């Protein structure tokens, strides 16, 4: 039977300072015991000083980041180029993820 | 009366006045022609230069369908585009199911049935374009001309627009003087001349020439635009004939 | 007859232009914007003395930071308000923040032209939408059934609109206080109203950053009416 | 488009009337008169057939009087074809109620629903209304014997005695004159026939130009019987009252 | 589906179909609503060109929407049934989700919203009906009386009348009803309602219907003899 | 992939191009389990004048498909004239591929154009299309992969091609229990359409 | 006359009156100018107000980082069409990782406007658009009309008294086309062009609206004190 | 596109007339005469075969149609409208009855279903009424023999005998004189031929006249034997020869 | 008078749109003729190519509906082709559903029923065409069935359609009075075509070249049209007798 999910491995890490914040992640991509790429970035600048990574199943991870990047774009169009605050981005991402509650994105997201 | 107010209504004559009214819009448009040749077809059109501000060569009117069919039209330009969009869908579904590219007579009926459908109901308007189209298929070269009513026939030469009668007269001379046939490269040159001669009926604004062609030998059976040296060669030939 | 979405020879939509005539028949509504807040005031206009005037609801809350006044076929405004309230709350749910006054107005105006042969006719009501947000501050918008909205420093709509607008032209300046604006709405309303202005046949409201959108009591407005009469007699 | 040919069947006049409903009533006023009279121990339904031909099969015919269920019947005035559409709907509605509650449908409930259908055709859908007026005659254990009428507007009202169709003005005056509350069925039978006999546009009232029906409790002990009169039975009741 | 826009604007800014629906209301039998200190009374006219009627089974003019709210109307009778049915359904739906019966204002707002929806929906005409909705909110003793109309506007009234010759009875109520002191008792409120109808009706026999609504779902309809006593009393005081 | 208890068309079918055109060949046997439901089946079926196919897999599925294809090509002919063999194969593919989960149909398409001469397209269970010089299919084809690869030659004559098909199917029948009966053949050339039949007494003792 | 009730009806001379009446709405609209060089493309727009108390109606809308338009006529119709362009630009990015060509943008608008002119019930769009952009074939300027007709140009203008600016650009063609690698000078030429369509009124700080796109310049709009440089 | 005619094309006029139904009846009046007579042991239905051209084969065009084995139909008015009604009538007899009860519907109920279809063309959106009047003759076990007329409005009436179309006024008068309740089937056929000769102008023979009966069961026309309860169709179309035999002793 | 614009009854019980569709039939100014032999059915029609620029091979009003059925149209070509495409689809579907080739008369009835719908339903206009279907039916033999905008249809011994239809009709009538039979008593289809052309020449009074005619022939198991050279060969035989 066809299994729509897969595990691309890797790990990510976010730390916040006083006037800064870092989002790290390894560049290795894998399936089972094979290496797919030694350099495949999964931490992305999404605009409005928001960085994002969605680790786990890469196809779902890419789809999510792609949709959020697009959400930022339309936020500017619909609200007079207003900067999307990090708290507003977080709530928006919740709705992206929960929208597929019954066929989930298999990812751990950090912004 | 009032028989001309609604589409798909027969008059006491047995006529659909709304379709005849659409023909008037076609007659108002710029001149376009089609010339059938030995192993293919040639299309040409008059582009009126309304202003110096128009970018030369960058308002293309002739349209390709699939990779082997060329379409040109006179009248309401948007209506022509709508018809070509449908043509591309019709050609795509044919190739999807039957593998082979759509034959020209096959393609001609697809447009014909679509245009004819727009004379069946009062909730739609007839097409405000006469469309000259054709190409090369397994059975050889074909040229067609389709009218607002849905009527189409095969043609040796075809013309429509404001200078159709001038162009028709010039086309008839070619058919008489070349019974064995006209070559592809010759037809391009002739097409230019006929557009320049047909421009006498629209001579306030000066114009820009645009030509395309399909030929089994010259273009390998595919639709291509005539550009550069071959275009300028055809323009010079036309310039020499008017003087 | 003729189509609902038909253009006139002058290049205007018949039904939109006719709906504007309906709005001219409606009761007067005035709005003034200041740096200390935005004031909204309306003429209630009871058709008979037996009608309990407090049940006339022509000023309405959309969210805590956005208010609304209406004029024209006021029944048509119910679904517009319903949409505005849902839009405002929905945006807060999706983005954990207050929604911009301009974005709210744009959402309401998108309904306007969704008519034809969607609903059967345009809305027969104009709206004054007042609010505050962090970016553009205190704002006043005039939303029409044409789908168009203008921002205004001050604006009057309804039967006495052209007379009131000319008065607002002279009286408005950029340094108006909130109290000055309150009196100015009452002053101009009393001028254009048929019956004599009092606390029962006129209603005031405002929106401030601190306290949000508030409809004034009949006791509070009555004192502002008394304060207004005294100041005009004082010179 | 098609806007050009729309009659706009569901609109108001400047005076606040529904054009099509008014014109449907005008149509009904030319239909054969139908009378309903409610007595203390039963109900009478009488109706005049529309100008009969001598070669019409009279015994196996049904034009005016229809059976909705065992306890309810209707007299028709207007387009018969329209009435049959509504009758089959009413018959189904009665069976739905019986299936749901295991009880025979109360008369008013059936009347209301049928009247609500007529109302719908006047407010939406862009269709012409049903050119029909009914007289409902029925019995239930709540209100006992009941007479109602409905018309193309979808408005219904209850009656002790009522007429629909042609010459209702004259017919209603005669009923109002001779009707009284302590009346029996046999007396109501006589009143129904006498009224038709005077309001008729025909020369003389005969058995072949009539449809007749009663709803009595004349069955054995506490149960209702519907009697749709046969031709010979109408002939006898016409002689018995001294009309022929 | 039938899509035609029947309700549309005219050059002068009027929606004729809505205004013609008001004419249908003006044709309808008179209906009056008067609210006292602790009650509301709904009076209704019944035309007397209809004899041989069966008053047991004939649809009553005043309808119960819930045990605590009533609705009377003027205009097209068939149209009124559709509004009453929708209102009754919404009343039970409100109890189901909010676990509390509707307020009179809420029920009115719903009915008014339905009427409005039919003024800008394709394929439908407006309701040829104006309603008087009266009652008492749950656990509340303040009387409530609202009016609606085809356009969809609604408002609260101390006293109000609708239907044919309503401008005459409104004239009567405007001078006879005191805001500072409304009818203190049930008898006073009913009498004022009957008086107001007697300016228009004709005879006080089987032409007037009266329905009294009191707090905590206490609704009762008066009989012929009970109403006739008010008619007999008013006429004797009049001859003065 | 077969539905339970449905008729099985497991076969010995093949189509072979040659100098003058193409020849289709097939056995005659149908089974439900080990019982031979039909021993004289015709598995060679016409979708157009000179476009035929060999059927294997499910009897019901292949019949339903072939009937639809015949309908499409008849409608194609009325509008656009005679269809190519490639066109016919494309219509088969479209049905087999788009309904790959509900169908069990291993079809070989074979036709004769005047321009393109004899052509053979095979369509396995997946719905893929493969244009080949010759093709074999059906339960019994496994046993003759070796034989057919060693013995096939391009541009054979009619008599040689008939012998090649006869010997091949004879072996397939001999070793496959799901194959048997008579050996039917259909010859497609410019000359026309010719039907051939060969009985057990002849082909068994080859 | 009898043939202008709806868009589905042709006149005896072959005209569509509803489409022509939609074209009339553009002529009533406020003037806007478009022009381009080889490196940059510029939009200049005269904004209009209801009165002194009101704001000035925004004429220019961004569609993507490399494309946008200015409007003249019914503003809500421009919002519908600009939204459609935003979606099409966006579809091209998500599906093909490809910036939408300005020429295709025009083709898509043409086909969307056309469908509204051949069907019963609907109506033509009542707005004209000037689309500018920078794609893989350099700078572009398009003119959209609600008849469906889209035209690529070096420069143009639409709205009331647009003939004055259109004449100026026709004279200045040879000059402004060669303003390469110089944004401020190309704007100056556009501001001088729109000035030929002014009557009684002059260009003020909250009246003028400018937008630019080019080689190393994303589509950006300038309003308020940011346009004081060009007065 | 799409059918935008969702509104009625038949509406009430101020006088209360339904114009399109009236006009449909006018079309029936113009139509060729047809009639039906009921006997004690059968029913007869007849009409003239108005040929459009002498080159046309009038056998191919059947004005008298079988609906069920025991029910037949004839018309006056517009032929095409009649043809599609027969198609719909045959189908509805199966879908709404035979597929439910395992037997053919009685005459009155099939008539009722046809009437319903014609009524809907009077009220439904974007359609005109049917321009025909039908005469439906039939037999069933519990009602015996019966004859019905169906008008464009959807109204239907049972008849002892009647006529519709061109010369219906005169033909009905002729039938009133001749009809009695003791008529045998052969007597009814004789009267039908006499009545029809008055309205027909040109040739009067078996090739220009179409006539069918509902009478005794016909085992020979059933097509099979072995089931005793199945005894054959009561509907029979008289041949050209059978008509001419009765025209000699006329 | 909107009763003349859509298909609803006029006061006198008429459908003017249907009547006007009949007048559209003759808009092409072409006459057609159909006759039956023993083994075949022949149909002939005039071919007029006025424009010199036209490709004459593409100018046709005869259609091959199925392998067995042929159809000639009198009326404008767009409506003609509309009817042709539908008939082709209907004939193909019939074969798929019911397992045998659609008969000529059944297809005629089907197309006639479709035409009837347009006379009753408002949104659809009638097609301004008269469709003449021909075949050699496996049950009924040689067959001619003709459809019109009214939805009427009937079988024919022989028939003619067009502006000068009546002259052709009486010419054929007078022949069948003389021969005393329902068909052309002739063995080969070649001579039945010669009969058809001969009697059209007599009725219309015009002579025909190879390019002035268009011929369709139905035999058992196939219908086919004749080329210019096939007709020329046929014209030679007539002249030599
Ligand atoms: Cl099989
Ligand atoms: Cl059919
Ligand atoms: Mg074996
Ligand atoms: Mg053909
Ligand atoms: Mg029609």
């Amino acid at each position: 039977q066809f299994n729509p999910y897969g595990d691309n491995g890797g790990t990510i890490l976010g730390i916040a300072g006083e006037d800064f914040a870092v989002l790290a992640g390894d560049t290795r991509n894998i399936t089972d015991y094979s290496i797919n790429s030694r350099y495949e970035p999964k931490v992305f600048d999404c605009g409005d000083n928001i960085v994002m990574s969605a680790n786990g199943f890469a196809a779902d991870g890419d789809a999510l980041v792609k949709r959020f990047k697009n959400s930022v774009k339309w936020y500017h169009f619909d609200h007079n180029d207003k900067k999307l605050s990090i708290n507003s981005a977080a709530r928006n991402i919740q709705h992206l993820l929960y929208g597929k509650r019954f066929f989930p994105y298999y990812v751990h997201t950090i912004i | 009366t009032g028989y001309d107010l609604s589409n798909s209504v027969f008059s006491p004559d047995g006529r659909n006045f709304q379709v005849e009214y659409a023909v008037k819009a076609v007659e108002n448009g710029t001149t376009s022609i089609g010339i059938k040749c030995n192993d293919g077809v040639v299309f040409a059109v008059e582009k009126l230069i309304t202003s110096k501000l128009l970018v030369p060569q960058k308002n293309v009117k002739i349209q390709v369908v699939d990779r082997h069919i060329g379409c040109v039209y006179s009248g309401l330009i948007p209506d022509g585009r709508h018809l070509v969009n449908r043509g591309r869908e019709e050609a795509a579904s044919f190739k999807k199911l039957y593998k082979t590219p759509i034959p020209i007579p096959a393609f001609a009926d697809r447009l014909g049935q679509y245009v004819q459908a727009h004379t069946l109901y009062n909730s739609v308007r007839p097409f405000g374009v006469s469309t000259i189209f054709g190409g090369v298929d397994k059975n050889g070269a074909h040229l067609y001309m389709l009218e607002p009513s849905g009527s189409y026939w095969g043609y040796k030469g075809a013309a429509t627009g404001k200078g159709r009668q001038s162009a028709k007269a010039e086309l008839e001379k070619l058919v008489d003087h070349h019974p064995e046939g006209l070559s592809a490269r010759e037809a391009v040159k002739q097409a230019a001349k006929i557009i320049y001669l047909a421009h006498e009926d629209n001579k306030e604004k000066d114009f820009e020439l645009e030509i395309s062609w399909c030929s089994l030998s010259e273009t390998n059976g595919l639709h291509k635009f005539v550009k550069g040296d071959l275009l300028q060669e055809a323009i010079d030939f036309a310039q020499k004939e008017i003087n | 007859d003729r189509g609902v979405s038909t253009f006139s020879p002058e290049g205007r939509l018949f039904q939109v232009e006719y709906s504007l005539e309906a709005i001219k028949l409606g009761s007067t509504a005035i709005g003034i914007a200041t740096k200390e807040g935005v004031v909204l005031g309306v003429e209630k206009r009871a058709t008979s003395p037996l009608l309990e005037s407090d049940s006339i609801e022509k000023i309405v809350e959309i969210d805590r930071h956005i208010g609304c006044a209406m004029s024209g076929l006021t029944a048509d405004a119910r679904s517009m308000i319903e949409h505005a309230r849902t839009a405002a709350v929905t945006h807060n749910l999706y983005y954990d923040e207050d929604i911009n006054v301009e974005s709210l107005t744009q959402s309401v105006c998108d309904l306007a032209l969704r008519f034809g042969e969607l609903m059967s006719r345009p809305f027969g009501v104009a709206l004054l939408i007042a609010g505050h947000d962090a970016d553009d501050g205190y704002q006043l918008f005039h939303a029409e059934p044409s789908g168009t909205f203008y921002r205004y420093n001050a604006k009057a709509i309804g039967s006495g609109s052209e007379g009131a607008q000319a008065e607002l032209l002279n009286e408005w300046h950029s340094s108006l206080t909130l109290k000055e604006a309150e009196l100015l709405v009452l002053k101009i309303l009393k001028q254009v109203m048929e019956e004599k202005l009092d606390e029962n046949n006129a209603q005031l409201s405002c929106i401030t950053k601190q306290d949000g959108f508030k409809i004034y009591d009949n006791e509070k407005t009555a004192e502002l009416i008394k304060e207004l009469k005294e100041k005009e007699a004082a010179e | 488009g098609s806007r050009r040919y729309d009659s706009r069947t569901t609109i108001f006049s400047p005076e606040g009337r529904l054009y099509q409903v008014e014109y449907a009533l005008e149509s009904i006023s030319h239909a054969g008169t139908a009378i309903g009279i409610m007595a203390s121990d039963g109900i009478v339904l009488a109706a005049e057939r529309k100008v009969t031909s001598t070669l019409l099969e009279q015994d196996t015919s049904t034009e005016k009087l229809y059976k909705l269920n065992d306890k309810i019947a209707v007299a028709v005035a207007g387009l018969t074809a329209d009435a049959e559409i509504l009758i089959n709907t009413a018959r189904i509605h009665a069976q739905n109620y019986l299936k749901t509650y295991n009880e025979d449908i109360p008369v008013e409930i059936l009347v209301r629903r049928l009247s609500d259908i007529k109302q719908g055709y006047t407010q939406h859908g862009g269709l012409r209304p049903f050119g029909v007026s009914f007289i409902y005659a029925g019995y239930d254990d709540r209100y006992g014997y009941q007479l109602y009428t409905s018309n193309p507007s979808g408005n219904y009202t209850g009656w002790k005695a009522i007429s629909v169709g042609a010459n209702t003005s004259a017919a209603q005056t005669l009923l109002q004159m001779d009707y009284k509350d302590d009346m029996k069925v046999d007396d109501a039978i006589e009143l129904a026939l006498k009224t038709l006999s005077k309001t008729t546009d025909s020369s003389a009232l005969t058995y072949d130009r009539l449809e007749f029906a009663t709803i009595r409790k004349g069955a054995n002990d506490g149960e209702v019987y519907q009697k749709i009169f046969k031709p010979q039975e109408i002939k006898d009741i016409l002689v018995k009252t001294g009309i022929t | 589906g039938y899509d035609r826009a029947l309700s549309i604007f005219s050059p002068d800014g009027h929606i004729f179909q809505v205004e013609y629906a008001l004419e249908a209301v003006k044709r309808g039998t008179c209906a009056v609503g008067v609210k006292g200190k602790n009650c509301v009374v709904l009076g209704c006219e019944r035309r007397s060109t209809l004899k041989l009627q069966d008053t047991r089974i004939t649809p009553s003019k005043v309808s119960k929407i819930d045990s605590h709210v009533v609705l009377s109307f003027s205009g097209l009778n068939a149209d009124s049934r559709i509004l009453i049915e929708k209102a009754r359904v919404e009343a039970q739906s409100h109890r189901l989700t909010l676990e509390d019966p509707v307020t009179v204002e809420y029920l009115t707002r719903y009915v008014a919203g339905v009427q409005q929806r039919y003024t800008q929906s394709g394929g439908v005409r407006p309701f040829g009906v104006s309603t008087l909705i009266a009652g008492f909110d749950p656990r509340d003793d303040e009387p409530k009386l609202y009016q609606t109309e085809p356009s969809g506007i609604y408002s609260s009234w101390s006293a109000q009348t609708i239907g044919r010759n309503s401008k005459t009875v409104r004239e009567f109520l405007e001078k006879n009803y005191d805001r500072k002191e409304p009818p203190a008792t049930v008898e006073e409120c009913v009498k004022l309602t009957v008086r107001s109808l007697l300016e228009v009706v004709q005879t006080g026999a089987k032409n007037i219907e009266i329905t009294v609504v009191k707090p905590d779902s206490d609704i009762v309809a008066l009989s012929s003899e009970e109403i006739n006593q008010y008619v007999t009393q008013i006429e004797q005081e009049k001859q003065e | 992939r077969l539905k339970k208890g449905e008729v099985s068309l497991g076969a010995s079918i093949m189509a072979v191009t040659f100098k003058d055109g193409v020849i289709l060949g097939a056995d005659s046997r149908t089974t439900t389990g080990a019982y031979i439901a039909n021993r004289v089946t015709d598995k060679l079926t016409r979708v157009h004048d000179k476009i035929w196919c060999c059927r294997s897999g499910s009897a019901a599925d292949t019949q339903a498909i072939a009937d639809i294809v015949q309908y499409h090509l008849e409608l194609y002919t009325s509008q656009y004239g005679t269809p190519s063999t490639e066109t016919a194969a494309s219509v088969f593919k479209e049905l087999c591929y788009e309904n790959k989960d509900n169908l069990t149909a291993g079809i070989i398409v074979a036709g004769y154009d005047d321009k393109n001469k004899g052509e053979v397209y095979t369509i396995p269970l997946g719905g893929s299309v493969h244009k080949l010089p010759y093709a074999i299919a059906g339960s019994g084809s496994t046993f003759i992969y070796g034989y057919c690869d060693k013995n096939f030659r391009e541009n054979m004559s009619k008599e040689e091609t008939v012998d090649f098909i006869k010997h091949s199917l004879s072996q397939a029948i001999k070793w496959d229990g799901s194959s048997g009966g008579v050996i039917r053949m259909v010859v497609l050339t410019a000359a026309g359409v010719e039907r051939l039949i060969f009985y057990p007494d002849e082909y068994e003792q080859l | 006359n009898n043939y202008d009730g709806d868009t589905v009806t042709f006149s005896p001379t072959g005209r569509l009156f509803q489409v022509e009446y939609a074209l009339e709405a553009i002529k009533q609209g406020s003037v806007t100018v478009g022009l381009r060089s080889n490196t940059h493309a510029v939009l200049v727009a005269l904004k209009r107000n209801a009165d002194e108390l009101s704001s000035y109606q925004k004429k220019i809308i961004k569609c993507d980082e490399h494309m946008g338009l200015s409007l003249a006529g019914l503003a809500p119709d421009a919002r519908v069409l600009s939204n459609y362009l935003r979606q099409q630009c966006n579809y091209s990015s998500l599906v093909f990782n490809r910036k939408l060509a300005v020429e295709r943008a025009g083709h898509l608008l043409c086909d969307k406007a056309q469908k509204n002119t051949q069907s019963y019930g609907g109506r033509p769009y009542g707005v004209g658009l000037l689309i500018i952009g920078y794609d893989k074939s350099g700078a572009h300027l398009l003119e959209f009309q609600p008849s469906g007709n889209v035209t690529e140009l070096y420069g143009t203008a639409i709205g009331a008294r647009s003939q004055g600016a259109k004449t100026y650009l026709e004279r200045t063609l040879d000059t402004f086309i060669k303003i390469d690698g110089n944004p401020d000078e190309l704007i100056k030429a556009g501001v001088e062009a729109i000035s030929q369509s002014l009557r009684d009124e002059s260009l003020t700080v909250d009246n003028l609206s400018i937008a630019i796109v080019g080689k190393d310049t994303p589509f950006t709009i300038y309003d308020g004190e940011a346009v004081a440089k060009y007065i | 596109m799409t059918d935008r005619y969702s509104f009625s094309l038949t509406t009430f006029s101020p006088s209360g007339k339904l114009g399109q139904i009236d006009y449909a009846l006018t079309a029936v009046k113009q139509g060729v005469t047809s009639l039906g007579i009921k006997a004690t042991n059968g029913v007869v239905i007849a009409t003239e075969k108005k040929s459009s051209s002498p080159l046309a084969m009038s056998e191919t065009l059947s004005k008298v149609s079988l609906l069920t084995p025991d029910i037949g139909a004839v018309y006056s008015g517009m032929g095409p409208d009649y043809r599609v009604l027969v198609d719909k009538s045959r189908k509805v007899a199966h879908t709404s009855y035979k597929r439910i009860y395992g037997e053919y519907p009685p005459t009155k109920l099939l008539v009722s279903e046809v009437a319903k279809i014609m009524q809907e063309a009077t009220q439904s959106g974007g359609v005109r009424p049917f321009g025909v009047s039908l005469l439906i003759a039939g037999h069933d076990e519990f009602n015996g023999f019966s004859l019905y007329q169906v008008d464009p409005s959807g109204s239907y009436f049972p008849w002892k005998a009647t006529a519709i179309g061109k010369g219906s006024v005169a033909a009905k008068t002729f039938l009133e004189k001749r009809w009695n309740d003791e008529l045998e089937l052969e007597d009814a056929i004789h009267i039908a031929l006499l009545t029809l000769k008055e309205s027909v102008e040109g040739e009067f023979n078996g090739d220009t006249i179409e006539l069918a009966i509902i009478g005794d069961e016909n085992p020979d026309l059933l097509g099979y034997t072995g089931i005793p309860t199945d005894k054959g169709p009561r509907f029979r179309k008289l041949t050209s020869q059978e008509i001419n035999d009765r025209l000699e002793a006329l | 008078g909107y009763d003349r614009h859509i298909t609803i009854f006029s006061p006198e019980g008429r459908l003017y749109q249907v009547e006007y569709a009949f007048k559209a039939t003759n808009q092409t100014n072409i006459n057609s003729l159909a006759v039956r032999g023993k083994d075949c059915t022949v149909v002939i029609s005039q071919k007029k190519v006025p424009d010199k620029l036209l490709d004459p091979t593409t100018v046709s009003y005869i259609f091959c509906i199925s392998r067995t059925i042929g159809m000639v149209v009198n009326g404008p070509i767009p409506d003609a082709r509309n009817a042709a495409l539908r008939a082709k689809a209907e004939a193909a579907e019939f074969r798929y559903k019911y397992g045998y080739d659609m008969p000529c008369d059944v297809l005629a009835k089907r197309m006639a029923n479709l035409s009837q719908i347009y006379t009753q339903r408002a949104y659809m206009r009638p097609l301004g065409v008269i469709l003449t279907f021909v075949s050699v039916d496996e049950e009924l033999g040689p067959s001619i069935y003709k459809t019109d905008p009214a939805g009427y249809y009937v079988g024919y011994k022989a028939t003619a359609t067009g502006p000068k239809q009546q002259e052709i009709t009486t010419n054929l009538e007078n022949h069948f009075k003389k021969s005393k039979i329902d068909h052309i008593n002739e063995e080969s289809w070649e001579k039945v075509v010669e009969f058809a052309i001969t009697h059209m020449i007599d009725a219309l009074g015009t002579e025909f070249s190879k390019n002035d005619l268009e011929v369709g022939v139905a035999t058992k198991d196939k219908f086919f049209t004749l080329s210019a050279e096939n007709i020329e060969e046929r014209l030679v035989a007539i002249a030599e007798q």
